[PDB]
């Protein structure tokens, strides 16, 4: 949330001012260079922009595509029909369990002292 | 009884998103400009450290579940430009060029319906243009390709032929498409018209999130003016009228005070994010099954039987169209479970007997179409002598006539 | 890992560790040091297990969700779009992992295609004829009905077909000609 004239005034050696400086509706992005094209999107920034380490090897910033784009061919009349097939294997992950942790509160709390304990059945019920 | 004619209706549903990822800083909120506040509170550690690692787990969710929702698919379709939809018409629903967003005209009507202290609010990932854009190819995909272009490559199909698959899933033979094909789209096209009138009148659902989600941090800027207990609410004053050597127990009281409130905070957030998870599971798990298929489930896919489904997107959530077949009109008649012929016991291989009385016919079971009994209708599988109700009658044959 | 390091928190304590403060100084004076860390200590505990508690509902949702997916793909094919996995769906072959279960869908997927021409219906001796379950398509000069998913044409017979009502109804129609197999054969 800073506008890029501000930037420079906290300030990390090189990136002080005098460099590439991008502003952008997430905030001011400096180091890296803004290009026209689009891709998808290696790492997130917001607002729409991604940022990537490309090959000269430099880091850019750019409006993320939406993926490809094709027509499709419609007609009041007309029809495709597949004449092949192939069969495909995909592997899904499902988490089941975590470790059965257990907790000690006497210990934890007061080690090996008795007067500790005297101290902790003021507040009743906790450890129970 | 058996039903003679129908309504297709049109049922809207509602579904919340995402909530607003949100961020605070646990120094500039405890203190102000005090090092000895910082100071005092680098006495209990760790705290504002976890307060941070609870609240970017709950901002990148808030990614994950629009990811989710939305692309199910990779390829951007364009619509046709020929509006040739044999009598429907969609303008409604489909985006138009001329808006400055590209939102549809039933999108536009709802987007109207929608209304510091370290407290800062980071933007999305998406953008309500990317979302819009994808909604537009799920609208086309299913046009033009029906379900295909969610099982593989999108396969070309008529709009006006793919409607007799979808009939024909509920049982209802094609011929009862074919021949009414004018009438079954100025009743589809009538009932869009309701609901723009619905939604011109009910976001409750949506709504009150963007209620809740303002009204906690409200109570947690005011939550600062409380004295807690403390001789006041100002460091300054703490810090000036009283030495520091006995101002510590002051603040130590204030900071410990001002504290529990955002302790509390943070889980009346997980608290609530845990619900929108489940919500967010629920719509993808709609938008799976009732917009790029067709689903037998019963009341899955809102009241009556189900056709198909259209998207519609909205703010931090999503509105479905559920297009739904419903019988009404329907006539009293007599019935038997099996018809004696010649000594043996037919049954019908599909359809059902009925009689007005006075002639024999099979029918099929949702929509009264009659039709004459033939061996070509039935399979035969028995004596009559051991089925109950059996009623005797006579069973024509095609290829009596074919004895030349 | 931080509630261990919790440990070293002094809360204001004159010492982290209360063996110092519990040898150094006398009761009336430990009684009222002690207190601040026993509150420390608590407030760093009940953290710890309202979040064991939130991870624990969530994983529940996720071993509910696995023990519906494996009735429905494993001891049965299901027709659930996108449920058991991407595609037209198989069969499944369940895998253990530690603390988890891994899932091979297998799925079939329609590949090449060719275009074709297409007719709701055929117009004959004046009466439509529709198909049982395929759909009719031309290469352009003849007319056949095919299976959906895969191409596999034949020809016209009276009994892929079945008749409704005149041609004068439906929107589009091709005249052309429905065979008879019994035709020579009933001579
Ligand atoms: C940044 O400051 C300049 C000068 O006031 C102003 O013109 C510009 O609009 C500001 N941009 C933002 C992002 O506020
Ligand atoms: C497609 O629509 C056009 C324009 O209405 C019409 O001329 C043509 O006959 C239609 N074709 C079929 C087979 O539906
Ligand atoms: C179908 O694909 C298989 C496997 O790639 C190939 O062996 C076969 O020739 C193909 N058949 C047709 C009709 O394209
Ligand atoms: C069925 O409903 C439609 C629309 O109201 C109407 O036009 C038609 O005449 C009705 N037919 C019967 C059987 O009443
Ligand atoms: C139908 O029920 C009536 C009354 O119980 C009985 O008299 C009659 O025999 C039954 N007929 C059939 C079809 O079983
Ligand atoms: C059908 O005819 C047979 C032979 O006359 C008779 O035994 C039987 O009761 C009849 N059943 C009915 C339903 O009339
Ligand atoms: C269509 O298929 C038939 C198959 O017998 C063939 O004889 C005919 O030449 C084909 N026509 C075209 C235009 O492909
Ligand atoms: C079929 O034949 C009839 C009578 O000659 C004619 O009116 C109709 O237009 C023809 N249809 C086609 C598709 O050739």
């Amino acid at each position: 949330d800073v506008n890029c004239t501000e930037v420079p005034v906290a300030i990390w050696r090189v990136y002080s001012t005098g460099s590439n400086v991008f502003q952008t509706r997430a905030g001011c992005l400096i180091g890296a260079e803004h290009v026209n094209n689009s891709y998808e999107c290696d790492i997130p920034i917001g607002a729409g922009i991604c940022a990537s380490y490309q090959t000269s090897q430099s880091i850019i910033a750019y409006t993320m595509s939406l993926g490809a784009e094709n027509s499709v061919a419609y007609s009041n009349n007309s029809i495709a029909i597949p004449t092949n097939f192939t069969i495909s294997v995909t592997t899904e992950i499902l988490p089941v369990s975590m470790t059965k942790t257990s907790v000690d509160c006497t210990m934890y709390i007061c080690g090996d002292s008795t007067e500790c304990s005297n101290l902790l059945l003021q507040y009743g019920s906790f450890c129970t | 009884a058996i039903p003679t004619n129908f309504t297709i209706s049109v049922t809207t549903e509602i579904l919340p998103v995402s909530m607003t990822k949100t961020s605070v800083d646990c120094t500039m909120y405890i203190c102000g400009d005090s090092t000895e506040c910082s100071n005092l509170l680098l006495q209990y550690g760790s705290f504002c450290t976890q307060l941070n690692r609870a609240l970017t787990g709950i901002a990148v969710e808030q990614d994950k579940n629009t990811q989710e929702v939305f692309a199910q698919v990779k390829q951007i379709y364009k619509t046709p430009p020929i509006k040739d939809f044999g009598g429907f018409n969609f303008s409604q629903i489909l985006p138009d060029p001329s808006k400055p967003s590209k939102r549809s005209f039933i999108e536009d009507l709802l987007f109207n319906k929608v209304t510091f202290n370290g407290l800062t609010v980071l933007p999305p990932l998406l953008t309500d243009e990317m979302i819009a854009q994808y909604t537009s190819a799920l609208l086309a995909g299913t046009i033009t390709s029906g379900w295909t272009f969610g099982a593989g490559a999108a396969l070309q199909i008529p709009f006006a032929m793919q409607m007799a698959y979808r009939f024909n899933g509920i049982g209802v033979t094609q011929n009862v498409l074919y021949e009414n094909q004018k009438l079954i789209a100025n009743q589809f096209n009538s009932a869009i018209g309701k609901i723009q009138d619905s939604l011109s009148s009910a976001l409750g659902k949506l709504q009150d999130v963007v209620n809740q989600n303002a009204q906690a941090l409200n109570t947690l800027v005011k939550q600062l003016s409380s004295n807690f207990g403390a001789i006041s609410s100002v460091l300054n004053d703490i810090l000036s009228r009283l030495d520091p050597p006995e101002a510590e127990v002051q603040i130590d009281r204030l900071i410990t005070g001002r504290l529990q409130s955002l302790q509390t905070y943070v889980t009346q957030q997980l608290i609530r994010a845990a619900e929108i998870r489940a919500s967010a599971n629920l719509a993808a798990t709609k938008m799976s099954e009732c917009v790029l298929g067709q689903s037998k489930r019963v009341d899955f896919c809102g009241k009556g039987y189900h056709l198909m489904s259209f998207p519609q997107s909205a703010p931090h959530g999503v509105v479905f169209l559920h297009v739904t077949y419903v019988p009404a009109q329907e006539k009293n008649f007599t019935t038997a479970p099996a018809i004696c012929h010649d000594g043996k016991a037919h049954f019908p291989r599909e359809g059902v007997f009925v009689s007005n009385g006075t002639h024999w016919f099979v029918t099929q079971r949702n929509f009264y179409e009659p039709q004459i009994i033939t061996t070509d209708n039935t399979f035969v599988s028995g004596n009559c002598d051991v089925v109950i109700g059996i009623v005797n009658n006579t069973v024509y044959d095609p290829l009596q006539p074919e004895l030349d």
